[PDB]
């Protein structure tokens, strides 16, 4: 119409919801280590992942936020820290790790009783677009029969990695719940895809399931109305 | 362009369909490539092929494509079903591009390793589809329609084209390694005819490709 | 520092906002921009392409869904009806699921414009008949037979044309009703099938479009 | 005190949430804001949403726009 | 080639030549290399065969 | 106090930021700036220049490493393979890691370019013969004499020229191999050193770069 803004690929694709949960509370099994880590899975939840599928070729950025919140939403005097991890650099691995303080490597110190902080991620996609698809082996390497160390984080689709920590030799003295959101700024796409409808078997994995469902089946007869 | 006495009886009145009225680009020739001809089945459900791996040993420069890494050229795919008048059928066929096969994951535990050869490899003949309704992937067949296809009816045509340029996932783009693309082929309305006819339909594809690049890399 | 304050709401975190973030990396070049034949513009582009639509409904086995798609015609049936597709409404349950514009539709909450469909015959070379498209706006009572469908728009199939027969409805915004009868009995030659099985296509006007989304997700 | 609240603008079409733990919290069609109260109140605008050119604040007619005029319809 | 078929009938059929020295053909994708005449039903008696050369 | 309010996030501290600091002395006057004959730019004309590379790694001790930097060639080795070159990948280990370019593509994560290499060789005046140069593009198998490495991109060595030999790789972006191989035997008149060492450059072309930065340090 002559109001298309909210009707275009852009605000087809402008809203800010549920990427990512990560607790960590002050004791348990979860994070005994007093530290977690996140990847990128926007095909775990099949609510924006169906989206994509309408696609192959695709471009896409992003910006990312951070809420720390008690399990009763009380607000403590203490500070987190969040970190973009490329694919070239190594995750950390201890509390105590010396992958903190690289240089390299990103990293804010922010209070979490200054109202919620945003930051934003550029394309960091080697290739000219993503694609949700790779019509061949998950390994960029020349072998085709090991279990390479490169499997499942190859370097050509990966978009990162993100690392959570609180700083202080001093104990923390307060439980975390952290929850993250993210939205896209600028989405491009070339070619259209035929839309994925059937159910959904694994995570990642287009792979699906010998129980056949029809996505319809309320009409009983054409002649019935 | 004959391999001996390869002097082929081809049709002259093809119907001409381009593709977003767009031809093929340069760098980013006449030998007509023949496929084993196909049996259309009261009971069969479609069939799929992958390319350019199993291209390259149909084709007299197919064969020659084994060795070639690199593509350049233009796609003119013909599909020929030959049939008579007084029969009855319908068939689709159409271009799905990056189209990642489905593997079929059975069994009591929905676990399976890194996917088998034999299952990787269905020959130079083609395979058919276990559930034609998904094609195989959970991709509804429903859907086809928004890629480029085209409409074959007996009663209407009996041949088909379609052309489409090189999309590949990269600007510098292998085709060795990175598979391009594959053709559908799904019945609609299943054939029928009166008892005693010919109940063999063939179908023959016709494409022909330019020309390949060599490469090659030395330590 | 300026002497300036800000009205309260200062610090509000809503996702609709149109604001701009510091880069993570500031001096990172992003890869250059390549020309990629495809290309994608607005949702309505995607409606105007053409896609299947479904009528029949009986069966359920999983090796038995392609019939479903189509819908079945014989020679035994005369002078009736032959398939009734459901109610105009693209949004909700019934015909248009299973085609790319309800679905689109679905996640959106109201629209506006024009619809129009186009059928396919698949019948023999040597076949031939009459056959009727029926259409009745919206609010009006169900059609009886052939006559009272006649009085308002209606399409009439002609064998002498392949598929050029095509609907196009001026308006739709409960629901209308369209229906497919026998105008005549179907007559074959001897040493012809006597039975077809009949397919038809649908899509949108450019006058169609779509105005406030809406979050709707059903699997998983 | 130290805690936050939510709030969210719930079109007709989008459904209402039925539990403290339900789906509908975290949908991303629904705008929703992350808001600290000891932060001084803020405020936030809703622009026209109704279908139709104008409000009216009364329908002569039926209070449903279905086809039938006889049951409890849900709408 | 003169093709004596009735008005009804359809079908595909293929003319090979091998060049002389060459082996035996095996099947129709090996003639298919070579020089190959392709029938189509289209046509009549249109399918013609030229010999470039003869010794 | 003016009526604005910033959105939230005001007080992030990344450490790309692109932001400017009230200096700690603002009275004090710099330094004027003078003119000194050296000058730098860029990373990319660092990669401009030569530098030595190395091909033997038998030997590990202490007072042994400059027999690692130079291969060997004697005469009674002919029709062979004398030395190959390990794969080509500048930033992992191997070769490239003792030269320059590797080292500050170390600091890297990607590249694609183009490389060269020239090679030198430190025989007598009075000596003569044949080599051969062999480039093999990735993906192919592993060379198995002078005649499967020749059908591919090579260089031939000729003794009338005594530097001249040099090799371009036209891309590099899993890893091409390249090797030395006897073309011919060696020969040495009499009264002359039965034996010579050999020496090679290498260095980056005009169009090879880096994309990103990476976070790597090995030592302390």
């Amino acid at each position: 119409s002559h109001s298309t803004a909210e009707t275009t690929l852009d605000s087809f694709f402008s809203r800010a919801g549920l990427v990512g949960e990560i607790d960590l509370p002050l004791e348990g099994t979860t994070n005994p280590n007093g530290y977690a880590n996140w990847d990128i899975d926007i095909t775990g939840y099949a609510q924006m992942r169906r989206k994509v599928e309408l696609f192959t070729y695709m471009r896409f950025d992003a910006e990312f936020t951070f809420v720390a919140c008690t399990p009763t939403g009380q607000v403590v005097p203490q500070l987190l820290q969040y970190m973009f991890v490329p694919p070239g650099a190594p995750e950390p691995d201890s509390r105590e790790s010396l992958a903190w303080q690289t240089a390299t490597n990103p990293s804010v110190f922010v209070k979490l009783s200054d109202p919620p902080a945003q930051v934003s991620v550029p394309f960091m996609s080697p290739a000219s677009a993503y694609q949700w698809f790779y019509d061949g082996y998950p390994t960029f390497g020349e072998h085709k029969q090991e279990k390479d160390l490169e499997y499942g984080a190859c370097p050509n689709n990966m978009m990162g990695t993100f690392s959570v920590r609180t700083v202080g030799t001093s104990k923390s003295k307060y439980p975390l719940v952290i929850r993250i959101y993210m939205r896209m700024k600028h989405v491009r796409a070339w070619i259209p895809r035929p839309m994925r409808n059937q159910n959904y078997l694994f995570k990642a994995n287009p792979n699906y399931a010998g129980n056949f469902i029809k996505p319809t089946g309320a009409s009983r007869t054409a002649i019935t109305t | 362009l004959t391999i001996g006495n390869s002097t082929i009886t081809t049709q002259e009145a093809a119907n001409i369909i381009v593709g977003y009225g767009e031809w093929p680009s340069y760098c980013s020739v006449n030998r007509f490539y023949t496929l084993d001809t196909k049996l259309w089945e009261k009971s069969s459900k479609g069939w799929y092929w992958k390319f350019p791996d199993v291209l390259t040993e149909t084709g007299v420069f197919g064969q020659n494509a084994q060795f070639h890494y690199l593509y350049r050229s233009g796609f003119c795919i013909h599909v020929q079903c030959n049939a008579s008048k007084f029969h009855q059928g319908a068939l689709l066929v159409a271009v799905l591009p990056e189209y990642v096969i489905g593997t079929v994951a059975g069994g009591t535990g929905t676990e399976d390793s890194h996917p088998p050869y034999k299952q990787t490899q269905p020959g130079a003949d083609g395979f058919e589809l276990q559930h034609p309704y998904v094609l195989d992937a959970g991709i509804p067949i429903s859907q086809l329609t928004v890629c480029p296809h085209q409409w074959i009816n007996l009663r209407t045509n009996n041949c088909a084209t379609i052309i489409v340029p090189y999309i590949n996932a990269l600007p510098f783009d292998s085709a060795l390694n990175h598979c391009n693309f594959g053709l559908l082929v799904v019945p609609i309305s299943p054939l029928d005819y009166d008892q005693g006819a010919t109940p063999v339909i063939p179908i023959t594809i016709t494409l022909a490709p330019m020309c390949s690049e060599f490469a090659g890399l030395r330590q | 520092g300026f002497p300036t304050e800000l009205k309260p709401g200062t610090n509000q975190f809503l996702t609709t906002d149109d604001g701009v973030s510091a880069p993570i990396l500031p001096n990172f070049h992003p890869t250059p921009c390549i020309h990629i034949p495809g290309e994608v513009r607005n949702l309505l582009e995607l409606c105007q392409v053409e896609t299947i639509l479904e009528v029949n409904n009986v069966p359920t086995n999983a090796t038995s869904l392609m019939e479903r798609l189509r819908f079945p015609v014989s020679a035994q049936a005369g002078k009736g009806e032959l398939c009734a597709v459901f109610r105009a409404d693209p949004g909700r349950s019934g015909p248009w699921q299973s085609t790319l514009l309800g679905q689109l539709c679905g996640y959106y909450t109201q629209w506006s414009g024009s619809l129009e469909v186009t059928f396919m015959f698949t019948g023999s070379f040597m076949a031939t008949g009459k056959m009727l498209i029926a259409y009745t706006p919206p609010g009006g009572p169900l059609p009886k037979d052939r006559a009272t469908a006649m009085l308002g728009t209606h399409v009439i199939w002609d064998f002498g044309l392949q598929s050029s027969v095509t609907l196009v409805i001026p308006w739709i915004s409960t629901t209308g009703l369209v229906s497919i009868w026998y105008q005549t009995n179907y007559v074959v030659p001897i040493g012809a099938p006597n039975t077809a099985y009949i397919i038809a296509l649908a899509a949108a006007q450019k006058n169609f479009t779509m105005q406030l989304c809406k979050d709707a997700s059903d699997i998983l």
